[PDB]
């Protein structure tokens, strides 16, 4: 055993002077001489001398490609590292003990310094092998994972990012394995997908806070994973797209965002994928008809860019929709239809250009203009006839006629047509009958239900009237003379014309149903003659007249519903921010007089701002607006920085259900959280269109904000506006993140922060437990909260008084907003959670310092933040705080407190082969916590059906998990007090036990 | 359809299925497995599971089994619903020829349930569930249907082979069994392939064990086995890490399959066997000397065997000459 | 054997309860005679098995005992008290035990010390427990003991 | 033959989307992404005529020439040497070592002071 240690240590030495192309000779016989000795040592001496090679070929590969000194060429290298993995897998394959030691050594939480470029090549290589494949492709997702959460937990501390020097990632490595796989590695690639596979599927989103983020970049690397490998490796490229549509092509309403993504940028090398895997999607196509509506929307805009380029996927993909538009199943036309409205908004030219002996001719026909428009012309024909169907699929025709008006231009007329031919079906001609609308014809019943949603057809008509009468001009006639018509008759409706104050509106009865159903159409057809009325006839009083009168009609008739016992507002997102616009900061004599009548009306403002409030919030959740142009995020970023400009306007112009300004503030908070989540590279032109760098923008905007909440902290408490003061608080905090934390402008932010802390004492604990969560924001990014953590500590002491009830603690008053009834349980349980990231830092430096053996100074900075964590907990422990989670939170971090203190404990007793620094930590843990723990459980424990014995039994862990953190603590001070020589149980006194005894 | 009118004519459909014929069983459960909710998966599947029997006639079984394979190709809630009844049976009488046929479809049509389709089968077999005559009737009147996947049982043989407990070991040597018995000529050479690999691996138990399969094989089907010894023999190329006990199987199965039959094939192996033998008897190197000895003294017990001309006992005789001089 | 004794249900028979009850009487009596020797026999090896089986024995204790003192304490109260109080002078042992193991600093005693230390703590968290199931949280009360010696002294 | 043209027709409708189906990736990556190609290293050997260097192939001689002398006007002082053949300063490492290194190995280049 020995006398082969001793030989092979003797050829690593051989491995930094022998030729790198001998190499790979050498490395066999020594592999194979392993067999009948040592294991382990023979692959660790092969891993660690080509992981050093490539970083040394790394560090001077960077740099200009003039005249460079470079030792190993890159084409070499990669052939050389490429056949020794291929040795070491053919060796695991008859040997099965080398397999285990490569696991096992590369075993992961700790960091695991030893993963590198060629042993995680190395490792993807040897999942060739059916037995080690899963149990090494869960050590490298495990491994990806705990890198996420590292890099995570270093970019929120900066007390953490000090003492650490900064390390690769394993994320970074795996990408590069994919680049380096360039050279031939082909034995890496199915590893290498699989690997890709098991990230996404594992960390996928399941929507159907802190570990969701690692968990998103871990989905997120499977995602480049795979599509880097699948440019590079045209043999693997099949497989990926083939499971790739086997988790979209699915009924199983499974979230496949992710996989939907993946596939969009696949597609993006639509020659790359025509070339070898173009039957997989027309496999996929066939089977849309039996994939349900939510599901072929999504797909089909996924595969677009194949379509755009590819003729044949357009035919396949039109003769496959053809069918089922004459299939007679119902839930595949609908299908159908939406493969046709696609593909005819996004393409202005459609159309081409078998038995067993039938064979395709190359016709060399010119393109026909006339046939094409012909083509076109059909399918919307076609499309026509679906008007007559549920109403979903009106539906999705009237959301997409304006689509399609906008791609083609020919088939202007023919939609026109179409659209007004179903106006006439419920359009009363006569000029003095009411209603307008014949509502009841929209209606079926067989159960009562909706069979036409005329509110979204006269949306659809209005707005593609708007954009036939200024697009195409440089029926129109008479769609403008119906909407006049519309417009004056709906007006001088009575309200009883619908048959609707209050006559059943219940949500069970059936004509209940048929009077909701019928309510939400006469709303929404207000809303779209609204929406008209504003552009004809420019800015004249009148029509605005008109419009204050159709609102009150939507606004009498939504009071009425609300009150007895909801749906999207059908202006579009460009229109509210053209309305808003005009109606707070239009200053034109002209436009004043005719837009008096609406800023006169107090509830029109209101429904104003609310309805942007709406499509900011429809952003939000589902990523797009519902109107036209809701799905251009270009559009949808420019109305926001216009109704942004209004809103922010509004509420600095003028101070203060909710008021205007209220509202503008709440949807000044919501844009700011749209834009950050969505328009993150647009955030400096978004800044810029508000009236340098993006901090100095955001710290112009965060002072404005910054004098507002000054205003109301200086007003009296009955007077102080908290819902306003809550909200301002969330806007400051979404932009103080937009600062550079090594700034001027972020130590402002943090020194203003900590000014009203210290001297505001309001007495709202909604407000105190958001501020302290601003400045404990701003302050971990800046330092250690220690100190600050100490000195509230002392302050919620100093207010709850005393266990002991015979000594006297002194106010400190360090900050005026932990007052007598804020202390607990809000800044006491808000102390505790930030004590606990603390405790989670320390305890993150020593596993990363004991797994490592700068000793020296991550030892003292330990030790520090301890020292003066212990003090913080020696304030709390001898505090008389209430019965509730306070004390269960206290106990339970004070056992956290203990864990840390023995990882500490137990690190020197792994290097003692004690400074002064650690014998002052022990000695002071010993007399200023232990003893009071004693105190503190005494404390607590005196004074004072299934789930009555659930709750019991679940009061009884938290003191004995403490006492056992304690004892573990000071078995572990025995061992270092043996092994070290100096004796640390002189610091400690006799362990204090109780005994229970019945009055 | 009313939701409640689709779910009584749908209880209609399944409620007299034992009772229709067999060509109308595709299209019946073709119908009923498209009409599947998200929550009416789970009872749906496992009534399908015990109402279905299934006991052109062997045609119209494939078209059945070619519907499911179908149904579920781009379903993975009705594939893994299907495992979930399975899991949830704890009686060996209700286990069928059905059950373990839907068992491998599952597995090679859809790779997202590799793992669990191969924990589940681990706690049947252990439990007893699943028992060498389901394997073997199963094999025996459907192998039409599970040759379609014979890559994939062998995947699966090959993983229960890697395991601990012998009630699993011994499943995974009959899944090679009765692949090598049922299946075409190229199966049959990836079944002996798998078992090449086992035996170089380098594990006690696996070795030992696909040994015993190999040497199972060549009793039974002496004919097939004679035209793969090729691969068989290589495995003397990988004496290294095997102990003396298994060279001496290895030698016995190799010795067997050669004087098994008297045909020209056979001759051609046994001057081969012998000559293999004669060059590892004279080698320099003393290992290889000692596994000639015992090569060649296993190989003069099949020579010698009593059930012999004359020309066999001086032939039998020259080799123990050999071995004595060397 | 104690592990054996399961508490039943509240419903059974009373002479049932009572036969039980009876029955971890003598168990602790016999526990107590056991833990008692070691103060003349205070050797490693007898102080090892003393604090490693003494846990498993204040576990079983909790675990099978307790549940039945919770069905039986409002019929059972006199019997009850006593056997826990006969009890507590049991666990008091083990506390001396193991401050004893820890003042010498002997690894391979204190190795089973923190653990006991939670039992005997969850022990008396266990009886509180018991008393508010009964509604005589106000009855519980909790007093420090005394740091004794193995021989009885105390340490201060 | 998968499609043929002439260089004016291109912009045709029916050609172009012709040509979205038949050109191949390789020409799309250059003439619509406008990517960039590689560049081409080749590894050299600097010794003292009496330190391996990677560059580009199209790298002069006056380069590698300015290189040594900052190790050690660079024109005028050193001349580079290639099988004990003087190197042109204009000439390129590409031309040196397919017409003058005549061998297999990497190209070896040695300097000594004019």
């Amino acid at each position: 055993a020995e006398e082969v240690e001793f030989v092979v240590e003797k050829a690593l030495s051989m491995f930094s002077k022998m030729n790198l192309q001998e190499i790979p000779p050498l490395v066999y016989q020594l592999l194979v001489l392993s067999s009948k000795g040592s294991r382990k040592s023979v692959l660790e001496g092969i891993i660690a001398f080509f992981s050093a090679l490539d970083k040394q070929h790394n560090e001077e590969q960077s740099g200009d490609e003039l005249l460079d000194v470079v030792t190993v060429p890159s084409g070499e290298l990669r052939h050389v590292e490429g056949t020794i993995i291929l040795h070491i897998v053919f060796a695991i394959k008859l040997d099965y003990e080398l397999g285990r030691e490569l696991v096992k050594h590369l075993k992961v939480g700790d960091s695991n310094n030893n993963l590198s470029p060629f042993s995680i090549a190395l490792l993807l290589s040897v999942t060739r092998i059916q037995r080690f494949q899963d149990q090494v492709l869960d050590l490298l997702k495990t491994s990806v994972v705990k890198s996420f959460k590292d890099l995570q937990l270093l970019q929120g501390s900066k007390f953490l990012q000090n003492l650490v020097p900064h390390r690769s990632y394993v994320s970074t490595m795996i990408l590069e394995v994919v680049k380096n796989s360039v050279h031939s590695w082909d034995h890496v690639t199915q590893g290498l997908v699989e690997l890709g596979f098991i990230l996404m599927d594992s960390y996928g989103p399941k929507k159907v806070s802190l570990s969701r983020m690692p968990n998103q970049h871990a989905c997120k690397l499977g995602a480049n994973i795979l599509l880097e490998t699948f440019k590079i490796h045209e043999m693997i490229r099949q497989e990926i797209l083939e499971q790739v549509l086997n988790r979209v092509v699915t009924r199983a309403s499974s979230p496949i965002s992710h996989f939907l993504d993946l596939l969009s940028n696949i597609v993006m090398y639509a020659p790359l994928v025509l070339q070898s895997c173009s039957s997989k999607v027309t496999e996929a196509f066939d089977y849309l008809s039996f994939l349900p509506l939510q599901t072929v929307q999504r797909l089909l805009k996924a595969v677009q860019p194949l379509l755009k380029v590819s003729m044949s996927m357009r035919d396949c993909l039109i003769l496959v929709l053809r069918k089922a538009m004459f299939a007679n199943q119902l839930d595949a036309r609908k299908s159908a239809v939406a493969g046709f409205l696609l593909l005819l908004k996004n393409f202005k030219v459609l159309g081409s250009l078998l038995s067993v002996s039938q064979v395709h001719v190359d016709v060399h026909s010119h393109y026909n203009s006339v046939a094409n428009e012909t083509f076109c012309l059909e399918i919307m024909d076609s499309l026509r006839r679906c008007l007559s169907q549920q109403a979903d699929v009106r539906l999705m025709l009237y959301e997409g006629f304006y689509d399609v008006l906008r791609r083609n231009s020919q088939l202007a007329n023919s939609v026109m047509q179409t659209l007004l031919s179903q106006l006439k079906q419920f359009y009363e001609p006569k000029p003095d009958l009411l209603p307008p609308l014949k509502l009841e014809a929209c209606i079926l019943t067989q159960k009562i239900s909706l069979q036409e949603p005329l509110d979204y057809l006269l949306c659809c008509i209005q707005h593609c009237l708007a954009w036939y009468k200024n697009t195409v001009i440089p029926f129109y006639e008479d769609l403008d003379d119906i909407l006049e018509s519309i417009t004056n008759r709906m007006i001088k409706s009575e309200l009883e014309d619908f048959e609707l104050k209050s006559a059943d509106f219940s949500q069970s009865t059936s004509i209940g149903i048929k009077n909701n159903i019928c309510a939400f159409l006469v709303m929404g057809v207000c809303e779209v003659l609204i929406e008209y009325n504003f552009s004809i006839s420019s800015f004249s009083k009148n029509r605005f007249e008109d419009i204050l009168s159709l609102f009150m009609c939507y606004k009498k008739l939504s009071d009425i519903l609300n009150e007895k016992a909801t749906s999207d507002s059908l202006l579009s997102m460009k229109f509210v921010s053209s309305l808003l616009t005009a109606l707070f900061r239009d200053s034109i004599q002209s436009h004043q007089e005719s837009l008096s009548v609406l800023r006169s009306s107090n509830e029109f403002m209101r429904y104003a701002v609310n309805v942007a409030l709406q499509k900011v919030q429809q952003l939000k959740e589902t990523g797009h607006v519902s109107g036209p142009d809701g799905q251009n995020p270009e559009k949808i970023f420019q109305n926001l920085c216009d109704i942004t400009r209004v809103l922010l306007w509004r509420y600095t112009s003028i101070p203060t259900g909710k008021s205007i300004s209220l509202l503008c503030l709440e949807g000044l908070q919501k844009i700011f959280s749209a834009v950050q989540q969505f328009y993150q590279p647009k955030i400096q032109q978004f800044l810029r269109a508000l009236d340098v760098s993006v901090t100095q923008r955001t710290a112009f905007q965060i002072r404005q904000f910054q004098r507002s909440l000054l205003n109301l902290l200086s007003s009296q408490e009955e007077d102080f506006n908290s819902k306003e003061a809550l909200l301002l608080v969330t806007v400051l905090t979404s932009l103080s993140k937009l600062l550079e934390p090594s700034s001027p402008q972020f130590v402002q932010m943090l020194s203003w922060t900590s000014k009203i802390c210290k001297e505001n004492s309001r007495e709202d604990a909604l407000f105190c437990k958001s501020l302290m969560n601003l400045l404990f924001s701003l302050h971990v990014s800046y330092k250690s909260p220690v100190i600050l953590l100490r000195d509230l500590s002392q302050d919620i002491h100093g207010h709850l008084g005393d266990i002991d009830q015979d000594v006297e603690v002194e106010k400190t008053n360090h900050f005026a907003i932990v007052n007598l009834r804020t202390a607990a349980p809000t800044v006491c349980l808000l102390v505790l959670s930030q004590a606990e990231k603390v405790l989670e830092e320390v305890d993150w430096l020593i596993t990363k310092l004991k797994g490592q053996v700068p000793n020296q100074p991550v030892e003292k900075a330990i030790i520090m933040q301890l020292g003066t964590l212990l003090t913080f907990f020696h304030e709390l422990v001898q505090t008389a705080l209430p019965s509730g989670s306070c004390v269960d939170t206290l106990l339970k971090d004070l056992c956290k407190m203990y864990t840390t203190l023995t990882a500490l404990v137990r690190y020197y007793l792994q290097v003692c082969q004690i400074p002064k620094n650690m014998e002052k930590l022990v000695k002071l843990s010993g007399s200023h916590l232990t003893p009071l723990c004693y105190s503190f459980i005494s404390y607590v424990q005196n004074k004072s059906v299934a789930t009555a014995m659930a709750r019991v039994l679940r009061e009884t862990k938290p003191i004995p998990n403490l006492i056992f953190a304690i004892e573990q603590y000071e078995k572990f001070l025995i061992h270092l007090s043996k092994k070290s020589k100096v004796n640390l149980m002189q610091h400690m006194k006799l362990s204090t036990s109780r005994d229970f005894k019945i009055k | 359809l009313d939701p409640n009118f689709l779910l009584k004519v749908r209880q209609l459909v399944m409620d007299k299925l034992s009772s229709i014929r067999l060509e109308d069983l595709p299209v019946i459960i073709k119908f009923i497995l498209h009409s599947v909710t998200a929550m009416d998966t789970l009872e749906v599947i496992s009534e399908l599971r015990e109402k279905l029997d299934l006991q052109s006639g062997q045609s119209c079984i494939i078209l059945l089994f070619d519907v499911i394979k179908s149904a579920i190709r781009y379903e993975k809630t009705i594939s893994e619903a299907w495992i979930k009844a399975i899991e949830n049976t704890a009686s060996v009488s209700e286990h069928k020829v059905f059950d373990l046929v839907m068992l491998f479809i599952i597995y090679s049509t859809n790779t997202q349930t590799k793992k669990y389709i191969d924990r589940v089968l681990r706690n049947k077999i252990r439990s007893g569930c699943i028992q060498e005559q389901l394997l073997q009737s199963t094999f025996s009147v459907h192998y039409l249907v599970l040759k379609d996947m014979c890559s994939s049982i062998l995947s699966l043989a090959q993983s229960l082979l890697h395991s601990l407990d012998q009630s699993i070991i011994s499943f995974g040597s009959l899944l090679y069994k009765y692949a090598f018995k049922f299946f075409d000529t190229y199966c049959q050479q990836e079944v002996v392939g798998a078992l090449v690999t086992h035996i170089c691996s380098g594990n006690e138990a696996e070795v030992d064990t696909a040994l015993d399969v190999l040497l199972e094989l060549v009793v039974l089907n002496p004919s097939a086995m004679m035209m793969n010894a090729v691969f068989v023999k290589g495995i003397l190329d990988y004496l290294d890490n095997i102990s003396p006990q298994q060279i001496r199987k290895l030698f016995y199965v190799l010795s067997t399959l050669a004087f098994s039959k008297q045909n020209e094939a056979s001759s051609h192996i046994q001057d081969d066997m012998h000559l293999v033998i004669r060059k590892q008897l004279s080698s320099t190197v003393f290992k290889y000397k000692l596994i000639g000895i015992i090569g060649a003294v296993t190989m003069a017990g099949i020579m010698a065997a009593d059930r012999l001309s004359d020309e066999q006992c001086t032939q039998v005789t020259s080799l123990l000459q050999l071995v004595h001089s060397c | 054997t104690v592990k054996k004794i399961e508490p039943g249900t509240a419903a059974d028979s009373q002479q049932i309860h009572e036969e039980k009850l009876l029955y971890w009487n003598m168990a602790v009596r016999d526990f107590s005679i056991l833990i008692n020797l070691i103060k003349v026999f205070d050797s490693h090896p007898v102080l090892h098995v003393c604090l490693k089986y003494g846990r498993l024995f204040v576990e079983a204790f909790l675990k099978q005992c307790m549940p039945l003192l919770d069905f039986s304490f409002r019929k059972h109260r006199e019997d009850v008290l006593s056997l826990l109080e006969t009890f507590q002078l049991d666990t008091r042992l083990l506390h001396h035990l193991c401050g004893h193991s820890k003042i010498h600093q002997d690894t391979r005693l204190t190795q089973h010390v923190p653990l006991l230390k939670k039992t005997l703590e969850l022990l008396v968290c266990r009886v509180k427990a018991m008393l508010t199931l009964n509604n005589c949280r106000e009855a519980f009360w909790l007093g420090n003991l005394k740091n004794r010696d193995l021989q009885g002294e105390e340490i201060k | 033959t998968l499609f043929r043209l002439l260089c004016r027709d291109s912009g045709g409708e029916t050609e172009s989307m012709l040509l979205n189906e038949t050109v191949p990736q390789w020409v799309i990556d250059i003439t619509v992404d406008k990517n960039m190609p590689k560049f081409n290293k080749i590894p050299f050997y600097l010794q003292p005529h009496a330190d391996r260097l990677s560059a580009s192939d199209m790298l002069q001689v006056r380069k590698v020439m300015e290189h040594v002398y900052e190790k050690i006007l660079a024109e005028e002082k050193i001349e580079l040497l290639c099988q004990d053949q003087v190197l042109d300063p204009n000439m390129d490492l590409r031309t040196v070592k397919h017409f003058i290194w005549k061998s297999g190995g990497d190209l070896t280049l040695h300097y000594r002071q004019k």
